[PDB]
């Protein structure tokens, strides 16, 4: 419950940072190399961005603890507010060093994100992002059709894990026609 | 659809970030 939520929030934070870097949602200049799960990552040093991500995940946490999250999705949006890429983490919490084990498995997802630009086309200039949470001060709103609908998605599998406390699949849906 | 939530506030724009750099 709490263990899984903590591990996942910490992983999701690193993964969101890394997605924002490899998809060029923010300038490379704000990111610093760091190491997480024993693998190289890139983390934003900009305090407002970082606080945004943190606040988002702090809100997700209690839902994870109660196993109410089906998916967490990092959505990259073009200047027109059209979803062009979605990184979908589908999450299931199933019914001696389990943390070291699970972290080595999470490392695999990080590794796959870090190279996903090999399988995706460039994004258009001026993209932004949001996070969508699919359920089973920092106010959340129901998503609209605009935030979600993506015409002609191509699904690109990135990684799947199974463990005693967590099963998770990460895939990307890329809009087939980004436009530029 | 009924069980998809997003933050009401947006992240800072890239432009906004670039303004500080």
């Amino acid at each position: 419950g709490q263990v899984v939520a903590d591990v996942l929030c910490e992983f999701l934070e690193v993964a969101v940072h890394l997605i924002l870097y490899v998809r060029e949602v923010y300038p490379v200049g704000i990111f610093q190399k760091r190491k997480k799960y024993n693998v190289p990552v890139q983390m934003s040093c900009h305090p407002e961005l970082n606080q945004y991500i943190q606040d988002t995940l702090h809100c997700v946490k209690p839902l994870l603890e109660k196993n109410d999250v089906e998916k967490v999705v990092v959505v990259i949006l073009d200047k027109e507010h059209r979803p062009v890429e979605k990184f979908v983490f589908e999450i299931t919490q199933p019914p001696d060093s389990l943390l070291s084990h699970v972290e080595q498995l999470l490392a695999a997802f990080i590794l796959k994100i870090s190279v996903c630009d090999a399988v995706l086309d460039h994004n258009p200039p001026g993209c932004t992002f949001t996070v969508l949470v699919h359920t089973r001060d920092f106010p959340w709103i129901l998503a609209d059709e605009q935030d979600v609908h993506m015409h002609d998605p191509r699904l690109i599998p990135l990684k799947t894990m199974t463990s005693d406390i967590l099963k998770m699949q990460l895939y990307v849906e890329e809009r087939a026609h980004k436009g530029s | 659809t009924a069980n998809i939530l997003k933050p009401l506030m947006s992240p800072p724009s890239r432009e906004e970030i670039m303004a500080t750099l």
